[PDB]
């Protein structure tokens, strides 16, 4: 999307984490939902996007929840409940079945990139972007 | 560039799905508290004649209320459209509807001009369904009789009147009863005043018009066998016109003879009808009442059309054209004629036995000069119901179970097509099952562990049943008496996803100021 | 000095490309709502409008464009409903994808319009034959020949869902005039009723309105009764000319009043000598004209609205006259079967049942103000293909299909005729795809593999077959009931055509002031 | 579409490799074309969003004034 | 910007505080009429826009000639 | 080229007599060769181009 | 509606309207300037909006004039500067090819491609047509003969054309005869080029070119000598500013108790002179500083007959130095203890004369210890256009460093962006299915310029363009030679003719830099989707 700043500035990004904060925005609450973006960012630096298309099926499911005389607090660590069940899961499905190699291996370090390089404005040209960014960490 | 010329906006797609979606429940969640006796009423006040009504009935609600949206007028017609058609469930029409396509906006996460194939097909099995549920019978007046007042009693419930529902029940089912069917509710008027309480509020076998006799006369009258003049107790004159001029001096020596002669026609003509009391459409001169009184026959000036006839077809005496030219033989039936004592203005009466029947519903409810406004509108709302059953005799049970039913059937369908079409099914039955859900909101009871309880024991009994709004037991409607007429609760269901489709097939929109 | 100032002009290249470009806005807007998958819009004009009728027509009224070359397509479709009902919409997508496909030529040219205009005058009327060479009548000949050429029509539009009901609806007043081997199509009414539903409408088979009353004792129904089209006024309604009249004597007076109630008195008692059962006439009779009628049992008649009564006596085989006094016997119509006044929604329609009546009128209900007249609207469409469906039983297997298939009649044509002529050859001939293109955009399935494998199958054969979303992918629109009129598809490409040039013959655009 | 055939390929096999591939235009495993992301990447998403909704939830009123 | 409608120039007083609104003025109508009952009780000069004079103590007389705008009132003021 | 009336109507031709008839022009002197092209369409019918 | 973030003056477009606004806001910046590029092109005229003016032809200056509002356009103007930087000709092109290929790129997704298969469609396109420059381009390594080709394909479309055998010589001359210098062991001509000036009035063809720089600047006193020739002459690029001395700052000067504020009031002065002789002792013919030489310091470069110059530019007295072999001196001290000056840090030219102009006189410096000097002092009717034919310099001059700094050239004309037309439809679309239809419009849009360089002139054009299909179609294809292909347009003349038998040649660098940016561009663009604009800082405009 661009963006041009209040300032005058114009930025094309694919970073919603970026994308978001650049949109200015009034409802406060609305504004959480940006911090909570720029935070796996700050956290994980990746799926600063995803992570809100997340918090919007939560926030609009626990809609119809409230709907169905569901209590608020109930469904908040109701929810919650569930989140620790997922941080869980996730092992669950990469103990395991899948893969969980750190070190030796670029076969898959690369692949990390080459997925995360993938679908960005430098998707056609990633393939010396996804090794560079692995080699250049790796290293470190 | 052009275009005809802006300032002209343009919505199209997602966005004027959400702002139509959310538009209408915008509309229902207001609407909703407005179902079982544990329902709300909310005031309205209109800018010019900045008066203000106040009851509950879904189709006044929102034709008082002024709204931009197109996505909410159009609910505003669906109200005012079942209200004619139908008279009841006005207030919920709508609330199924907001919920549908809210539904139906989820379901859109999926094109929708085929969701609305489905809510067509889907909430057509439902349809269906719910007929079959129905229980027609009996078609004995004994009857009869007996189901009107439950229908009349279940639809009066919820409104400020329900305190004597049985009072007002009585007085519905009543004027229905005369005229078979089907005949047109328009000459039956609810007249109202402004009289100290509620429940004084009777149902008249005649008419009550506003006039009061003419002069110092008699207020009462025995055997009435009063007469329908037309033309106006005065000298008469051509349509077309003419100009008489008094050439002869001598000529007005007898022309002013021929005025007092040419109206005492007018008492020969009446004693000799017969006819004991008189009123005309068009007024009468001094000079006419005077004789009446002298006579005892007593004078009614001026009546209006529409009450012109009433106060005819109540007797059946015809309406007679030019005095003089009446027949003893047409004349007025009257039981009774008084005048009743009203603070202020009193109107006169015309009391029939049969009668006859031009039933007028007086209501009084001095209590609040705009409540017998608020009142005599649900007792309407309850009449039209009373006339349903006599036009459509099928009757089905409330309380949640309408819904229940069809949720239910509809239910097994969408897990059995195992199509993309086929969750669309699912919602047409998941917003019915939203209907009784909301109606427990209103009682107290917790809506989620309401409708599943309530969805086992149709399958227990089927389909008799509902949900209990006051009394225990969670009773099933047909032992609690809790049931309006059939095809109402069809025209509801389809006029529901009718707009449903309409509304759901605009994607895109255009509008100026 | 000249020019006035100030008018506008565009000289050059400018109304050369700022005018198809300009008049593809509007062509580009309606490119949404054709086929299966349709898409119907809602517009506000002045006031509130709120009208959401698909009708091309309809939608291309509304926009109200200002643009020249634009104002042409709110008219290259004003047309079509006035030759054939439906297609009012297809026509704008190809009147408009014409004028696109002209800009790649006339931009990297270099070429005149006129050199263009020719180009396709020609390919134009080489489609119509190919077109006058499919339609066949009548094959399996039925008179359900018509029927499904309704469905056709009918499906896609707000009555998609319903339409069973409306096709049999539609067809069945059609068929009530000898307009067989010639009659208007104004003679089937359409009533607007508040509340109801589209499921709800009634087919009357005679006649259908409302009028004001004075006094409602009268009898509401009366079976196979005598009804009188008068045509008067009887109250008392003062002669045309100035009317006056002088008097003179004492007792001359009662003399005129006895005599203006005779004249009329008299009147009224014609009527009688009639023996009929309702008396309906154009103009005012209230008070005692109605009185004395319904004491004999007859429900009088406020004046009937002027195309109502217009249609009462046809049904009825009566004939309207104006004069009284000399009614013959052979004058009125007893033709109603059964004459009643059921109340419907807030207001009552009187009703003339029944039948070797002409005027099928039909009083359709609606759930809402702005719908009842999207399904009015929704039948015009509807019940013209019928009309030109029998006005001539040749069919176009249409659903992207007559225009599939006329492509490769112009493309073939095209290659032989090689040079400056075989690009605008080629051009209705691509162009003509633009149906089939949104036609399924609209949907949803893939059009360009569904295309890409339609032209690599209809090239090879299969002359009928159309984009058929039903099933997905596609077939011979011949086998199922897709069918549409000639008339249609054939003289919408000469019209959406006969623009697709006009703006291209333009120069340039001078204006004015207010 | 693909999330119903998901839904079974997922109760099939464990849901361990099955998934959305745009490029495959279809529903290929995740693993079998090398499509991988952080066991964190998720997981720590996740955790978010569900503590954000519990704020956001806990929200019952919105006033205005000065900090 | 929303709209939200609804309509401009239109408010909706909804729920408790229609709870309010509503119970909120009724007992306005009380301050106005309390002091009329009771021998020792006192009466009450009512002014226009006419610039007339009224001093008495009946209430339909305070209550019709006043101006009032929450329904409740002029609702008990009926 | 088309022309758009004074009055809003919209005005399409070939004929240059007509062009300068839905034309408001200023220019005494263009008006004179204005006054020709006009002056002849009542007179001889076509013609009206080879005028100007 | 919404209730979405955040109104007034920020806004966005989504989707369709988007992809709609940016191609609509290219073929804006594109189809202004889509009339410049070939022979039959011509120029145009900006308005400074207070009256003053200015013809050019050039693209790229022509659009910084514009003023470029909005995303879209902007980023064509910027692609356009950056082909300058690629090469220094073109940029009246690239934009079109660029344009083009989002004009096409979209008109792909309005027939739901969607993006991602057409941005992979040129992604891969794009590599297929260097592939298919790699046959064209090299047969050009080895045809002074081609290079006056190359500087005078840079003068037609533009001003100097008229004159282009004659102005093609002296773009070539200068740079090839006396610009070389070598900076780490690499040898490449001037990036920045040689001095260019201007000559108010005087003849078109007679535009004096140089044996050498010509220093913009007037001799400092009347007094001073205009003119020091014969040869070996005394050069000294001194950026001393040896014009006076005041006191080090901080360092204040409190006397007492003399009587002596006198006793260094001259000695202020003095260290100056002392250092202005100690210059003047080691050759002194002609002074040239940066910062300026004074009055009080004049009289002495003066009566020893020595020109000096007041304040130079200092980028020129550099290039001045590097070529008589002098030395730009910095600061008087080298090492310590100096003063200080060396004979070897003067230079070595053959004459410094002082030449005139029209109402204008400039010092030259003909003849160099290093021969490599060039300048050419233009001439022309006005300003108006003695400035554009400088343009034409700036762009041609380029063009051909570009070539001398790598080996390979190109058959220009439209004649390579007709090869690759054919070459990769007909041969690229192997993938098929969806992907074809998107390099189809790759190859589609390349047409592009080819129709302009026709379109430019009146006549209907539209054949003159198809031959050149079929023609080069010829090189492959369809149903030991002799290549028939390879021919190109002749704009001045209608019909196809063989362009490397004609002067006609482009750089391949050209040809690779502006095909290859046009892409990024067009790409960067088709990723777009939604553009929220947010208001900027309004003015307070407080109630309050
Ligand atoms: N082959 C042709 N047949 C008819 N007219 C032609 C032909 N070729 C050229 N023309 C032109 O068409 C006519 C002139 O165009 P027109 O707009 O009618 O001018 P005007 O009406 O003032 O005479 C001819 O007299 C001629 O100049
Ligand atoms: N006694 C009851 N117990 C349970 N449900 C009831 C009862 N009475 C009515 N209902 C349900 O809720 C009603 C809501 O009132 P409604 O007729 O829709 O508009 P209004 O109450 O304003 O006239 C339904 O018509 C009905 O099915
Ligand atoms: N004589 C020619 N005939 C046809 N095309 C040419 C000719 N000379 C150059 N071209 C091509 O078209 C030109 C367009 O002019 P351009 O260089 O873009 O602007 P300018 O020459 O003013 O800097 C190219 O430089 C070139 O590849
Ligand atoms: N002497 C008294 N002692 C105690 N109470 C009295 C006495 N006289 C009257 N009351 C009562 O006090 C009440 C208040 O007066 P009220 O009826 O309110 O006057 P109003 O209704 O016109 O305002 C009784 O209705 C009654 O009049
Ligand atoms: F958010 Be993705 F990783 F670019
Ligand atoms: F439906 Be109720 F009568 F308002
Ligand atoms: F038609 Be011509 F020009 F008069
Ligand atoms: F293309 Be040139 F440099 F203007």
């Amino acid at each position: 999307k661009i963006l041009i700043s209040p300032d005058g500035e114009i930025t094309i990004t694919n970073d919603g984490a970026t994308i978001l904060s650049q949109m200015e925005l009034d409802n406060e609450i609305a504004k959480l939902l940006v911090q909570l973006s720029k935070s796996q960012d700050d956290e994980i630096g990746d799926g600063t996007t995803g992570v809100v298309v997340l918090a919007s099926a939560l926030l609009d499911q626990a809609l119809e929840l409230i709907q169905k005389g569901i209590h608020p607090i109930k469904i908040a660590n109701g929810f919650d409940e569930a989140a620790k069940l997922a941080i869980s899961k996730l092992e669950e499905t990469c103990d395991d079945i899948s893969a969980s190699n750190d070190e030796l291996f670029r076969d898959f370090l690369l692949r990390a990139a080459k997925t995360s390089l993938g679908s960005k404005i430098v998707s056609k040209d990633h393939d010396r972007f996804a090794e560079m960014a692995v080699e250049a960490v790796i290293n470190v | 560039v052009q275009i005809f010329g802006d300032q002209v906006t343009e919505e199209r797609a997602e966005n004027a799905r959400l702002s139509a979606f959310v538009g209408a429940i915008a509309v229902g969640d207001l609407v909703k508290s407005t179902l079982g006796p544990k329902g709300m009423d909310k005031l309205l006040q209109s800018a010019s004649s900045n008066t203000c009504m106040v009851t509950n009935d879904g189709a006044t609600i929102l034709k008082s209320i002024p709204l931009d949206n197109p996505a909410a007028k159009v609910l505003v017609n669906i109200s005012k459209v079942q209200d004619d058609e139908v008279g009841d469930g006005t207030t919920s029409v709508t609330v199924l509807s907001a919920e549908l396509l809210r539904e139906a906006e989820k379901l859109i996460d999926i094109h929708p001009q085929t969701i609305i194939e489905g809510y067509r097909l889907a909430s057509a099995a439902a349809l269906d369904a719910l007929t079959k549920a129905a229980v027609d019978n009996s078609h004995d007046k004994t009857m009869f009789r007996e189901d009107l007042i439950h229908i009349a009693k279940t639809t009066l419930s919820s409104k400020i009147l329900s305190q004597d529902k049985d009072h007002f029940a009585e007085l519905a089912t009543n004027a229905i009863l005369r005229l078979k069917g089907s005949t047109n509710l328009e000459h039956i008027q609810i007249i109202k005043i402004l009289g100290g309480k509620l429940s004084d509020s009777f149902l008249d076998e005649g008419f009550i018009l506003a006039k009061k006799f003419g002069n110092n006369q008699p207020k009462r009258i025995e055997n009435a066998k009063i007469l329908i003049a037309n033309t106006t107790l005065d000298t008469d004159k051509v349509k077309i016109f003419g100009t008489k001029f008094k050439v002869d001096s001598t000529a007005k020596l007898a022309q002013l003879e021929k005025a007092e002669r040419e109206k005492m026609k007018n008492k020969i003509a009446k004693i000799s009808k017969f006819g004991i009391n008189t009123f005309i459409n068009r007024q009468l001169i001094y000079d006419y009442p005077e004789q009446l009184f002298t006579d005892l026959g007593i004078n009614s000036i001026e009546h209006a059309d529409f009450e012109g006839v009433e106060r005819l077809a109540l007797v059946t005496g015809g309406e007679v054209v030019s005095t003089f030219d009446e027949p003893s033989k047409c004349k007025l039936g009257e039981c009774d004629v008084i005048e009743e004592i009203m603070l202020g203005e009193q109107p006169f009466l015309k009391f029939s036995g049969c009668k006859a029947g031009e039933a007028c519903t007086i209501v009084l409810r001095g209590a609040t000069d705009q409540t017998l406004d608020e009142a005599e509108r649900s007792l309407h709302d309850a009449l039209s119901v009373l006339s349903q059953t006599t036009k459509e005799t099928r009757t089905v049970l409330g309380g949640g179970c309408a819904e229940m039913v069809m949720s239910k059937a509809v239910d097994t369908e969408a897990q059995n097509i195992d199509g993309k079409k086929s969750l669309a099914v699912e919602a047409f039955a998941r917003a019915l099952r939203q209907l009784p859900t909301i109606l427990a909101d209103n009682a107290g009871f917790d809506s989620s562990e309401l409708v599943s309880k309530l969805r086992s024991s149709i399958y227990n009994g089927i389909s008799t049943s509902g949900l209990d709004l006051n009394n225990g037991t969670i009773a099933d409607m047909r032992q609690l008496g809790i049931v309006e007429s059939y095809k109402l609760k069809r025209a509801v269901v389809s006029s529901a996803s009718e707009a449903a489709e309409v509304l759901l097939r605009v994607d895109n929109i255009i509008r100026a100021r | 000095v000249f020019m006035n100032a100030s008018q506008e002009r565009t000289t050059g290249r400018q109304a050369q490309i700022s005018n198809i470009t300009a008049a593809k806005a509007v062509a580009d807007v309606i490119r949404t709502c054709l086929g299966p998958k349709a898409m119907l819009k809602m517009l506000l004009d002045p006031m509130g409008g709120l009208v959401l009728t698909n009708d091309g027509h309809a939608i291309l009224r509304e926009i109200d464009v200002a643009h020249p070359a634009a104002k042409s397509m709110l008219e290259l479709s004003r047309t079509q409903d006035e030759e054939v009902g439906d297609g009012t919409t297809t026509v704008i997508i190809l009147a408009g994808e014409i004028l696109a496909q002209c800009a790649p030529y006339l931009i990297e040219k270099n070429i005149h319009p006129v050199i263009i205009i020719q180009a396709l005058k020609k390919a134009l009327t080489d489609a119509l034959e190919v077109i006058k060479q499919v339609s066949k009548p009548v094959d399996v000949e039925n008179d359900a020949a018509m029927k499904k050429l309704i469905q056709a029509s009918i499906g896609t539009k707000y009555v998609i869902h319903w339409s069973e009901k409306m096709c049999e609806l539609a067809l069945d007043a059609v068929k009530t005039v000898r307009k067989d081997l010639i009659d208007i199509k104004r003679y089937v009414r359409v009533e607007k009723i508040p509340g109801g539903d589209v499921l709800d409408s009634r087919v009357l088979k005679g006649v259908l309105l409302n009028k004001d009353v004075v006094h409602p004792k009268m009898s509401r129904h009366i079976e196979n009764p005598r009804v009188v089209l008068l045509d008067c006024p009887l109250e008392y309604k003062k002669g045309e000319s100035q009317t006056n009249i002088e008097i003179e004597k004492e007792e001359d007076w009662n003399r005129i009043l006895q005599i203006e109630e005779e004249q009329v008195q008299l009147m009224c008692e014609q009527i009688l000598a009639v023996r009929p059962t309702l008396v309906i006439t154009e103009k005012g009779v209230s008070d005692l004209a109605q009185h004395y009628l319904l004491k004999g049992g007859c429900s009088v008649l406020r004046r009937v609205k002027k195309s109502d009564n217009n249609r009462i006596a046809r049904v009825t085989g009566a004939t309207i006259v104006n004069r009284v006094e000399d009614l013959k016997e052979s004058d009125v119509g007893t033709n109603c079967g059964l004459f009643k006044v059921e109340m419907i929604g807030d207001e009552y329609f009187s009703f003339l049942d029944n039948g070797s009546g002409k005027a099928c009128t039909i009083m359709l209900r609606g759930g809402s103000k702005d719908i009842l007249n999207e399904i009015d609207r929704n039948l015009q469409d509807a019940m013209a293909v019928a009309r030109n469906v029998m006005l001539s039983p040749s069919l176009s297997p249409g659903g992207g299909a007559t225009e599939m298939a006329v492509s490769v009649k112009l493309a073939e044509k095209a290659k032989q005729l090689e040079g400056i002529q075989q690009w605008p050859y080629q051009a209705v001939a691509d162009a003509m795809e633009c149906i089939p293109r949104t036609l399924i955009q609209n949907a949803g399935g893939d059009p360009i593999r569904l295309l890409s494998q339609l032209r690599a199958k209809h090239a090879q054969g299969n002359f009928t077959t159309g984009i058929d979303g039903d099933k997905g992918k596609i077939v011979d629109m011949v086998s199922y009931g897709i069918w549409e009129p000639e008339v249609i598809k054939q003289q919408s490409v000469k019209t959406a055509i006969e623009s697709a040039c006009l703006l291209l013959r333009v120069d340039d655009i001078v204006s004015g002031v207010r | 579409g693909t999330l119903s055939t998901l839904k079974s390929k997922q109760l099939k096999e464990k849901i361990s490799n099955i998934g959305v591939d745009c490029l495959g235009y279809g529903s290929n495993d995740m693993k079998e074309l090398f499509v991988v992301d952080p066991f964190i990447g998720k997981k720590q998403q996740i955790l978010l969003a569900t503590q954000l909704c519990r704020m956001i939830l806990k929200i019952d009123n919105v006033i205005i004034s000065g900090k | 910007m929303s709209l939200q409608l609804l309509n401009p120039k239109a408010e909706s007083l909804r729920r408790d505080a229609a709870l309010k609104v509503n119970v909120t003025s009724a007992e306005g109508l009380q301050s106005v009429l309390e002091t009329n009952l009771g021998p020792k009780g006192t009466l009450k000069m009512l002014v226009d826009g006419a610039g007339n004079i009224k001093l008495t103590k009946d209430g339909k007389v305070l209550l019709t000639e006043m101006q009032i705008q929450s329904p409740t009132a002029v609702l008990i003021a009926r | 080229k088309i022309i758009v009336n004074h009055l809003g109507k919209i005005i399409i031709t070939n004929d240059a007599a007509t062009m300068l008839r839905e034309l408001d022009i200023v220019h005494p002197a263009v008006k004179v060769l204005v006054m020709a092209t006009e002056q002849q369409k009542i007179d001889m019918g076509d013609g009206t181009n080879l005028v100007m | 509606s919404r209730s979405d973030t955040l109104f007034l003056g920020g806004e966005k477009i989504s989707g369709d309207d988007i992809r709609n606004q940016n191609v609509l806001a290219t073929m804006a910046v594109a189809n202004v300037v889509k009339s410049s590029l070939g022979p039959v092109g011509l120029d145009k005229m900006l308005v400074d909006d207070i009256g003053d003016f200015t013809v050019t032809n050039d693209g790229a200056t022509i659009l910084s004039l514009l003023d470029v509002q909005h995303p879209a356009g902007k980023i064509l103007v910027e692609l356009a500067q950056q082909q300058d930087r690629e090469i220094g000709d073109g940029t009246t092109s690239v934009v079109i090819i660029a344009s083009e290929l989002l004009k096409r790129a979209n008109e792909l997704v309005k027939n739901k491609i969607h993006p991602t298969t057409i941005i992979t469609g040129f992604r891969v396109a794009l590599r297929e047509a260097i592939r298919f420059i790699n046959e064209v381009l090299s047969t050009s390594v080895d045809t002074k003969e081609t290079l006056i080709n190359i500087a005078k394909t840079s003068m037609s479309s533009k001003i100097i054309g008229a004159d282009s055998d004659f102005f093609s010589n002296m773009v070539v001359d200068a740079l090839l005869a006396v610009k070389t210098q070598n900076s780490k062991g690499e040898i490449k001509y001037p990036v920045k080029a040689v001095n260019v000036l201007k000559a108010h009035g005087k003849s078109a063809t007679e535009s004096l070119l140089v044996p050498g720089y010509a220093l913009n600047c007037t001799v400092a006193s009347q007094a001073m000598p205009k003119r020091i020739a014969g040869g070996n002459v005394k050069i000294a690029c001194l950026d001393l500013n040896l014009q006076k001395a005041r006191m080090a700052m901080g360092v204040q000067i409190n006397i007492d108790d003399p009587e002596q504020l006198e006793q260094i009031r001259k000695r202020e002065a003095g260290i100056v002179l002392e250092r202005v002789k100690k210059i003047i002792d080691a050759g002194a013919q002609v002074v040239l500083t940066t910062k300026g030489i004074d009055d009080l310091c004049l009289k002495e470069f003066v009566e020893a007959k020595i020109m000096g110059v007041r304040r130079c530019k200092k980028e020129d007295l550099r290039r001045i130095a590097r070529a008589t072999g002098a030395t730009l001196v910095s600061s008087m001290s080298n090492l310590e203890g100096e003063e200080t000056f060396e004979s070897s840090y003067l230079g070595l030219c053959d004459e410094v004369v002082q030449a005139k102009f029209s109402d204008d006189e400039c010092i030259l410096i003909k003849g160099t210890s290093k021969h490599s000097s060039s300048s050419i002092i233009l001439r022309g009717a006005n300003d108006y256009s003695l400035d554009e034919m400088e343009r034409s310099l700036h762009d041609s001059l380029s063009v051909v460093k570009r070539t001398l700094e790598s080996g390979n050239v190109v058959p220009g004309g439209g004649c390579v962006e007709a090869a690759l037309n054919i070459y990769l439809d007909n041969f690229a679309t192997t993938v098929g299915s969806r992907e074809q239809l998107a390099i189809a419009e790759f190859a589609a849009a390349l047409l592009i310029i080819p129709k302009t360089l026709a379109v430019n002139a009146a006549k209907d054009s539209s054949e003159l363009v198809a031959k050149l299909r079929s023609y080069h179609a010829a090189s492959q294809m369809a149903k030991k030679r002799r290549s028939y292909r390879n021919y190109g347009l002749d704009l001045i003349r209608g019909k196809i003719v063989d362009e490397i038998h004609a002067g006609v040649l482009e750089p391949t660098i050209s040809k690779v830099k502006s095909l290859k940016s046009a892409l990024e561009a067009c790409v960067a663009i088709l990723r777009i989707d939604t553009m929220i604009t947010v208001d900027p800082e309004p003015p307070k405009e407080d109630p309050h």
